[PDB]
This record gives C-alpha cells, structure tokens and sequence, in this order.
C-alpha cells in the first residue's frame, strides 16, 4: 500500500579512492575517479584534464586498481564492491561509442566473517600473479591471475595476526611476497609472508620481524631499485629491507597524521604526503651506490611543500601537477614549483571540484523567489567545512567559507537570518586556555556574546584538565540570508557541545527564539549526564539568554510541537511548556528507549528514531495530556535517521546504508498487534543518509493535478551525494517496476553485476530482495539508450496511457512517462 | 579480569562523540559498535533491580524467546509443562500440563510462521508440534521403544529444515512436513545440543557427552561420519551455539572452560574463557548464549572451591564476557535470588534478559523512570 520512489538529484561528489595509469591507451597517461557509485575517467594534458568517460556501477567501490597483464597492450583495471563483486574490466573505444568490456566477474564473498576494522582492503602483485584482499580478520585471499580464472575463483589463507592495521605486495621478489603491519599485546609490528600458489599458503618472507612505532599505519613498497618497504607512523619514517634499517623523526609531521600517500618518480625517489589539516609534505629518498650496481637508501628528508584540501588521497600526475582527492572538502588540481612564493608555500592551487560533502543537515527556503526552494546545506568539516546553497537552473552552488565544522542549521524569517551551530579545534596555548589553528567564524564574527550563564555553575564538581589535552569549541553563528556574512557569534562554555537547534515560536508569546539543546563532555563517561536547553532571542545584532533548563543528559535532538518543545534526552523523550514567566517547565516524558537521536513529528503524532529501539511510533493525547505508544518496528535497525511520509508511512536509514519504510499493520485483530510496525519497504541505498527534510527544489506546478508521484523529501548524504523520495500510487509502481525489470534485461551492467542484487536490502543479520522502491535512476536511464533498445523494453508491454483502457505501448509513450519523472528534481 | 566488579566500574571512555564523528564519515561503524556496546555494558549495570519473577512446578529445563514481540516468552519444564507468558498484559498467562515425571521437555523453539504453535523435544521420545491450547497438531518422529530419548532440536526456517538429537548418538533431520532423509548415527553417546546457522543454511553443529564437536554439511556428506570438521575438548559439552552473523562459534563444557572458534580454521581456537559452570545430576546444563546485535557473551555462574579463581569473591550471579577479547565486562547479581542460574537468554531485541533457575523465572529490565504530568 506504501510505495516509493528514489531519485538522485545531485550525484555523489566526494572522492573515495583516485589512481593514475594508462587505460583509455598505451599512449594516454589517464586519470581515474572514485565517487561511491560512479567511475570517472580522465585524459591528463597540459592544461588539465579532460573528460573521457562517466558510468555507475551498481556497487560501492572500495577498490580501485590497474594493472597489466603479459600479452596486453595496455592496462586492466580490477574493481571491488561494497558487497564483494570483484571484476576484472578493459576500456573499448570505436569511433564515438566507447564501452568498458568486463574481463572476468565473479561474487567472493565466503559463508561466514566478521568484516575487519580498517575495511576492505584490495593489492595486486606488482607481476600481476594474483590479487590479494583483506576482508575478514584471521584471512587473506588471493584470486591467482591466471587467464582462464574468469570466475575470479580464490582461496584463503590463515593469518595468524588478526588485526592487520595494512599490507602491500613487494616489488622485486622472485616469489610473491607481502609485507604488512600489525596489531598485538606487545604492540605493532611489521612482517611479511611469501605466497606459495601451489601449497595456498605463506612461507617465510625474506626479512624478519621488527618492531615499529605504535601508530604504524601506512605501507609503501617501494620499487626498484630501492625495493624494501617505507612504514608511516605519527611521530616516524622508517624504511626495511633486508638487513637494511633506516628510521627518521621529523617533528613537522607530528602536529597531524599522514593519512594518504603517492609515489611522484617511477623509481620511487620521491612520495608525496597528506595529512589531516591538509599540509603536503615531500619525501625524499637519497640513492647509496653499490659496487655490484645495486643501490641501497642512505637517507630520508620531509620537506614541507605547502597546504591544500584536507585529503583523502593524491595523485601526482605530470609536469609537477596534482589531483587531491577529498572527501571532507573540494577537491582539486594543485601545481608544485620548484621555488617557493612570498609566504615559503611551493603550492599553487590550479583547479577546484566542488564537494558538498559531509552535508550534516540542511533546510530549504524560498531564499529569492516565493515558490523558488534553495537548499542551504552545513558542508564540510573542519577548515574545509562551509554552508552551500543551491538552487536549480544543472544547479548553480554558492559557497560560504566558515573555516569550521558545521554541525546544525535553522532559518528564522522573521530576523532574516540563518542560525548555525559550528565547531573549531583548539590546542593548548603557551600560557593559559587554549588556541586556534586558524581564523574562522566564530573567531571573525562582527559581535560575539559569550555565554555569561550561571544556571549550574555553583554546586558543580569541575572536572580537570591536564597539559596536552585538545578542545573542541562550540559555538551558535547567527548569519545573514542575503550576504551570508557571520553577524554574531555565541561561545558556549567549556567543554559543552552543542547537538540541535530550533527555530520556532512558543506558547502564546510572539517573540521567536533560537533554542539549542546541549550536553556536558568529559572524557570518563560512557553517555554524558549534564545538559542544558537554552533559548535565545536575537535582536540588535545579538543574542539574549531569556531562559535555560538544566537536564540530566545529552539534549540529542529538538523540534517543535503545537507551540511546545519536543526534546530528547537519553533515552526520553520530554516536551517542554512555555509559561508565561519565560521558562522552560516539564510538560510530559516517555522512556522507553535506549538512545533516542532523531525526532520528527506530524499533527499529534510523533516519530522517534533510536539508537537501538530502531523506530517508535507515538501519539500526544490532548484529552489525557500524556503519551502512548501506539507501535514498534520489532525488527532492529542502527538507525541514523527518520522521516515522516504521511500519517501512515514512516522511512528510516541504518548505519549499513539501507532504507526501510514501516507502517501500521493494517491486518491486526489486538492490541498487541496493532503495536507492531511493519517494515513494508526495503532498499539498499548505497548512502549514509544523515538528514531527511520535506521540500522541493524544482519550481511547484501549483493545481498540476494527474501527476505519477506525490510528495517531496530530500535527503543528504556523506558523500554528498542529494536524492529525492516521493511517493506513489499502487498502478504506477507496478508500471515502473516492470519497466525496471525488461530494463535490467537490456541494460549492461558495468562489471555484470545484477541491479537486483545491488539493490538488495544487507545487512549482517539478513539479506532479503528489494521491495517497494523504484530506482529512479534506473528509470531515468531508459531515456539514454538507442531507440532500438527502447523497444526492445518496451516491447509486449501492456500500458494504460491517460485515463482509459490497456492498448500496446510505445517507445514515445514511456519517454514521456520518464520525461515528466524527471522533472521531479 | 578486572576492569568491573561489585566495587569496580564498568565504563571505558567517553567516545560518544563518534556517533557525529559517523555522520561526517571519518570513523567507521565497527568502532560505533564498540562504543554502543559500551553503552550497553553501561546501562545493563543498572539492569540490577529485577523486575519480575514468576513460578511453576518442578524444574526448568529450556527457555525460548517469541521472535517478534519483546515481552513474551516460552519455557519448558523437568515434566511436560510448558508456559508461556507476556508482560504489561495481567491477563494470566497460558499454561499445559504433562505427565509431569517422565516427560522431560528438553528443547524448544517458536514457530517461524504461526505464533500461536511451537516446536518441542520430549522425554517421551516424540519430537513434537504442538499449540498453546493444548492440541497437537504432528508428531514428526519418534522412538517407538522407550528408555531411548530425544534431547536436542533446533530448526530453519529460510531452509526449511529440522534437526534433532538422540540419548545414544544418533541425529535425524527433518522437513517441516515430514519427509525423512536421515537418522544416520553421529556420536557415540548423547548429543546435549546442535543447531543450524542462520546466515548459510547448510552447515550444521552438533554437541555430545564424547568429549567431541562436531560440524557437519548437511546435503554434501552422507556417509556416517564423512563429516566436514571435528573439534576435541578435554571434557564433554553442554551447548554449542552459533552467532547471529555466523563466523563466531561459541562452545561451552561441563567441566570448567568456555571456547570461542572462529570461521578461520575451525580447529584451532581464538581464545579460552575459563569460567565455572560445572555439571551435575539433578541441576540443569548451563547454555552460555550470544547477544544478536554485539560481541558479548551471558553466562551463569556456578562456585567451585577447586576452580582457580582470579576474583578473590565468588558469588552466584550472571557474568558477561566480551566475545572477541578474552576478558569479562559485567557482572549481574541481587540477593533474594541466589539459586543458581541455569538458564539465560537475550531478547532478540536488545533490551530485556530472561533466567531460568530452579523453580523460578526471573526478568531483569531497568525501571525507576521519571514521570509525565
């Protein structure tokens, strides 16, 4: 009865992964792009790059890797998915039409695992022998590269140490040879193992064990001639191979980890280093002759070249250029010079490549035009962190640079502004609180107002501080609709984080406040205890403290209800009444709950997401003034978000990137019964969904009535990728459905994976085949294949055109059909 | 051992923060887990005010938890009588009779289909389906010559298969409509326990008095004992239970020990949990039993003088063990109930605790909530 309909309005634009190669030729040097879903293939030139080619996979892609086998002309490239589909894929090209041609496929995933901690990861041996994977602690599988393994077929092997921190294949061994670090209770280490294909098993590697730092956490193997193996820590370099040892301790590296690594020279003199807060090292390795020829390390040097975009991962390409990969801000191409500039930076920054993830929350306004919705998202995270604001006429993208991490955001018409909750980081000072890595709104505002409340300060246990703990600095910036200029700025106490933040009215008064929900922070606490609701009215540039309400916990999340304040606190959920004196009194709770995070509401009914108690269904009783459970979804969820459809119809998404859609049993003869939720629609997403909100941004059509679907949410993800959920009637969902189905008969699956199993709801209790959802984009895909094609899934379909009876479909007919969906977004 | 205790205190840092840290995408969801376990840990050290308690006759023997709904529960007794019983209802939970000396319910599961049926082994030696009226609906099998019992059962429903065990070594294997392809002998002796995975469907576990562990492949071998692995032990075995996600199987004897193997190479174990559960004649077998949605482990605790202790204060009470560590985590205890916990289940769910104990069931949720207006 419920029936759903997901689009994606704005494709994922953060880089998961990006290596170089020669792909689309022997003689391109090319570039290729990782964005979640979606592979993107690039020609380097002199001036950039330039689009080659653009696919989705139906698969997350959690590796990426070329390689070429004896007899080929030019590179492979092997893919792994989220849900294990491993593909060995060639570029064709002829004339104008180009396709990716899959070389081998095949499903490894074993009966039984536990995923590991630090994720999938995927090697190749440098002689293109095997594939190694680490998926499950405790194994390592090897797919051997042999030609007629078009299956993909593979084994495993013990690993005796169980918590593998990383590992590469080596260069220069006349057997296959890994070398990995890890994890025991002695500390970490680093080995390696030979792999015998003809036993299945590791031998001894060439070089012992020994002991490393204690965060060794990144691999480099270094090829010929040097060979050996580079291991990055926090405060060390070091360098094995054989008997040779070589360690440095740069203090520059110490203030940030290095998180991703590339090699600039082929024969490995140079690498390239990311950290954290974005700085870009170089490594040098100085060559040591040898009388028999070969050469030996005689040393290691960090240079500081400059700052970009805090990333994910870099990728030197040619003539001193390189792609950094984000995920947490844009990325970019960036030019290196053999001189520095006026401020000692070598780092010129060439191009940038929008990124609006991680969008945290967001909220749509009428910000110019009545009618016209924009988008205001809190993109980004620390120095990258930003508000975005787009709109459609595809899109156009305005950006605002907060140098620091957003967190909430809410609109206030009747101030003309914008409230923003943000965070900084501060470091310890020489003598006294603590200090900032750089400016940023909260520190550039026009006015601020610290927070000058008492409300607990008397009869409150301090807790201490000792020298070398970092902070984190919260803050509410009030900012302009029209200029998004930072007007104010209100620095909360120390150590109390910020969580949620409304805008509304109250009761029977007619000012509007700001109110943010907040939680005490010490580092002992398995949940934190302490916390404060205080609501705020802004005038004259500034923020007021009208009123406070002190709690016992973590104010998780807020909304307004009926002129009343909806809250939760840990594991309640407690509405506030606002009296005629200006405060905050207890109007009700209810407790059954774990961690409730996330609130939505609807007349008198009230959707609550929990932590753990997936979803609950309540109802606000005005005649009795006290809340009733009305239902449950018994089916447990780690959720991280919820929305309300209607009245009937509640969505949610869970941490292992799926959506779900509950609703009353309509089919209950008791009580009991009728207090169970039932989980009428599965999808598996392929997003973290960390934010619904009802609205739209395409122009509304007012009195459009016969329209396919009904009803608008967006939602927002990590990878900042945007979709839409709409609803549908019963018809037009068997229509689409069936549509999807032929589709999937015609369509070509990068990498022959099936759209069914893609989409599949998985999670590591259960797996199950969708239901209840039409993949929109899908959908909209019919539109780009040839008209041949189009028949073909349009053939011996019955359909009913209009208002009427069931006559013989045509192409033109389902053109239409999808052309009228896609103006949805 | 360490790190809790009556006096010691549960909770690790405070990484609550994380949670936000997800929504941005830098931490993964493994350590989230983590930490929600900890929190889990955190709050079940105030599961410590027992809610409720509700008597029978005899003895109790096995404990099965109603799939979809939280508060409801099935239990079996030392004589055919089963009950099953809902809280919040005070509608005087339903009850059937038995023989009431010799007809000794030994194992116990819900109907994956008709909530109003269930499974049921029998010290009758008839492996039943039976209602909660009283009417039974299909015998499955059976010994047809008395002094020879069942004791073991479990079934899958996304297979659609059944499986029991036998006094004497011998396991048979079901369809739900009946349908025998099996009966072939296993062991040597009685099997105490076996069961299915849930995330494959066609591997298989069984446990017996002969010291011996063994999993199975239950459409490839056929030929009495071409099994697929066999795992030894010092002494015998009273359960052996699969986790949720089916790559941790959990082992536990009769002697003094508790194992935790790995999908990795069934043979060699991960690590040893000593813990005392010993066996006895009239008591029942101590089942140590997963938590579907973390890596713990719930046990009973039963003293022993000649157990090498590392905690100096060895009480009767419900311990709770971290699966892929080693080490415990919690300890629940509350005088007015020191008969020994024999039985202990989680809720599918995630927020109550049954025991069965001699004579006595008992349910641990948190209470003392604040109020509305």
């Amino acid at each position: 009865m419920s029936y759903n309909y997901v689009v994606t309005a704005q494709k994922p634009t953060a880089v998961n992964g990006c290596v170089t190669g020669h792909f689309t030729s022997a003689e391109d040097l090319n570039l290729l792009i990782a964005k979640n879903t979606r592979l993107e293939i690039y020609v380097v030139t002199a001036e950039g790059l330039r689009p080659v080619k653009e696919v989705g996979m139906y698969g997350k892609i959690a590796v990426m890797e070329l390689f070429r086998p004896k007899g080929e002309s030019k590179d492979l490239l092997f893919i792994l998915t989220a849900k294990y589909n491993a593909c060995i894929l060639e570029y064709k090209q002829s004339g104008e039409s180009i396709d990716i041609i899959t070389r081998a496929h095949g499903n490894v995933q074993d009966r039984i695992g536990r995923p590991s901690e630090t994720g999938i990861i995927g090697i190749i041996d440098p002689e293109c022998r095997m594939i190694g994977l680490r998926l499950y602690d405790g194994l390592f599988k090897v797919i051997p590269l042999d030609r007629d393994n078009k299956e993909l077929k593979a084994f495993n092997i013990r690993l005796e140490e169980l918590h593998v921190i990383d590992v590469k294949f080596l260069y220069g061994c006349q057997a296959p040879t890994i070398c990995f670090v890890y994890q025991d209770p002695q500390g970490r280490h680093v080995k390696t193992y030979e792999v015998s294909l003809r036993e299945k098993e590791f031998n001894k590697g060439p070089w012992k064990q020994e002991n490393v730092e204690a965060e060794a956490s990144m691999v480099i193997a270094v090829p010929e001639p040097f060979g050996g193996a580079i291991i990055i820590g926090q405060e060390s370099i070091t360098y094995h191979n054989g008997d040779k040892y070589l360690a440095i301790a740069p203090p520059i590296i110490k203030q940030s980890t290095i998180v991703c690594h590339n090699r600039v020279d082929p024969n490995g003199s140079r690498y390239l280093l990311g950290d954290m807060e974005g700085r870009l090292f170089m490594l040098l390795l100085e060559k040591e002759e040898q009388m028999d020829g070969t050469v030996t390390l005689k040393d290691l040097r960090v240079e500081l070249l400059g700052e970009t975009s805090i990333a994910e991962c870099l990728t030197y390409l040619d003539n001193g250029v390189v792609f950094v990969g984000s995920r947490l801000g844009d990325s970019q191409l960036v030019k290196l010079n053999v001189d520095s500039n006026e401020q000692g930076s070598y780092v010129v920054a060439m191009e940038t490549f929008t990124n609006l993830g991680p969008i945290v929350d967001m909220c749509v306004v009428d910000l110019e035009r009545q009618g016209q919705g924009q988008l205001v998202t809190c993109s980004g995270a620390f120095k990258e962190g930003s508000l975005r604001i787009i709109r459609n006429g595809k899109l156009h993208i305005r950006t605002v640079p907060l140098y620091e991490s957003p967190r909430k955001i809410c609109y206030q018409e009747v101030s003309q502004c914008f409230g923003v909750l943000s965070s900084r980081i501060e470091v310890q000072d020489t003598s006294g609180g603590t200090t900032a890595l750089r400016p940023s709104a909260s520190t550039q505002a026009l006015s601020s107002s610290v927070s000058s409340s008492k409300l607990f300060s008397s009869s409150t246990a301090p807790h201490e501080t000792s020298f070398g703990e970092e902070v984190e600095v919260h803050n509410l910036l009030i900012i302009d609709q029209h200029t998004f200029e930072v007007l104010h700025a209100h620095q909360f106490l120390q150590n109390e984080y910020a969580l949620s933040l409304v805008s509304c009215k109250l009761g029977k008064d007619p000012n509007t406040y700001f109110i943010v929900g907040t939680a005490m922070v010490y580092p002992e606490e398995a949940e934190p205890k302490q916390g404060r609701i205080v609501v705020f009215q802004y005038s004259d540039g500034k923020l007021q403290t009208v009123a406070e309400k002190e709690v016992k916990g973590a104010v998780y999340s807020m909304v307004e209800f009926n002129g009343k304040l909806l809250a939760s606190i840990n594991s309640t959920v407690r509405l506030y009444e606002w009296t005629t004196e200006k405060e905050l009194r207890t109007e009700c709770n209810h407790y059954n709950n774990i961690m409730a995070l996330y609130l939505k509401t609807k007349g008198d009914f009230i959707l609550v997401g929990d932590l753990m108690r997936s979803v609950l269904l309540l109802a606000y009783k005005p005649m009795e003034g006290n809340f009733e459970e009305i239902a449950r979804d018994f089916n447990p969820n780690w959720m991280s978000a919820v929305e309300i459809l209607d009245d009937d119809n509640f969505l949610g998404a869970e941490n292992a990137f799926n959506l779900f859609v509950c609703q009353k049993d309509s089919a209950a003869t008791t009580d009991e019964e009728r207090q169970h939720l039932q989980e009428v629609g599965l999808f598996h997403l392929g997003e973290f969904v960390n934010v619904f909100c009802h609205g739209s941004l395409v122009m509304q059509n007012l009195g459009e009535t016969s329209t396919p679907t009904q009803g608008s949410v967006l939602f927002g993800t990590v990878n900042g990728m945007i979709g839409l959920v709409t609803s549908l009637s019963e018809s037009w969902y068997n229509l689409l459905l069936d549509m999807q189905n032929r589709l999937n008969k015609v369509i070509k699956s990068v990498g022959k994976i099936e759209h069914s199993f893609w989409r599949s709801f998985h999670t590591e209790r259960k797996t199950e085949p969708a239901t209840g959802f039409i993949d929109g984009d899908l959908i909209e895909s019919f539109l780009d294949i040839s008209r041949p094609k189009m028949q073909e899934v349009v053939a011996n379909l019955q359909y009913d055109d209009g208002s009427g009876m069931k006559r013989e479909a045509t192409a033109d007919d389902l053109i239409k059909v999808v052309e009228e969906l896609t103006r949805i977004h | 051992v360490g790190l809790a205790g009556p006096q010691i205190l549960p909770p690790c840092r405070s990484i609550v923060r994380t949670l936000h840290q997800h929504k941005l995408g830098r931490a993964s969801w493994p350590s989230v887990q983590q930490g929600l376990q900890q929190s889990f840990l955190h709050t079940l050290d105030s599961y410590r005010i027992l809610q409720k308690a509700a008597p029978f006759d005899r003895r109790a023997t096995s404990l099965a938890w109603h799939p979809t709904h939280p508060s409801t529960v099935a239990v079996g007794s030392k004589g055919g009588d089963i009950m099953l019983w809902n809280f919040g209802i005070k509608d005087k939970p339903t009850f059937i009779k038995g023989i009431g000396a010799g007809g000794s319910i030994t194992g116990l599961k819900f109907n994956p289909l008709n909530t109003n049926q269930f499974y049921a082994s029998s010290m009758e030696g008839t492996t039943r389906l039976q209602d909660f009226k009283g009417n039974i609906l299909r015998v499955f099998a059976s010994s047809d010559t008395i002094n020879i019992w069942f004791c073991s059962l479990d079934v899958s429903a996304s297979s659609r298969m059944v499986v029991t065990g036998d006094n004497v070594g011998n396991v048979i294997l079901l369809n739900m409509d009946g349908k025998e392809l099996w009966n072939l002998r296993m062991h040597k002796k009685k099997v105490t326990h076996v069961a299915l995975n849930p995330c494959c469907d066609w591997f298989l576990a069984t446990a017996s008095v002969d010291q011996t562990v063994k999993i199975w492949d239950l459409r490839q071998v056929r030929g009495k004992a071409s099994f697929l692995y066999s795992l030894p032990h010092r002494h015998p075995v009273n359960a052996a239970c699969f986790s949720p996600d089916g790559a941790r199987l959990l082992t536990t004897d009769q002697k003094s020990e508790i194992r935790v193997y790995s999908a990795s190479q069934w043979d060699c174990p991960l690590g040893l949990i000593p813990h005392p559960h010993r066996h006895f004649q009239h008591l029942t077998p101590i089942k140590a039993a997963w938590h579907p949605r973390y890596n713990l482990i719930v046990v009973g605790r039963y003293p022993d003088p000649n157990f090498k202790s590392c905690t100096p204060y060895e009480l009767r009470t419900i311990d709770v063990f971290d699966g892929n560590s080693g080490k415990m985590m919690c300890q629940l205890y509350d005088p007015e109930s020191s008969g020994i916990s024999s039985l202990n289940e989680f809720n599918p769910m995630g927020d109550t605790l049954a025991s069965a104990m001699g004579y006595h069931i008992l349910i641990w949720s948190q209470e003392e909530a604040r109020t509305r207006k």
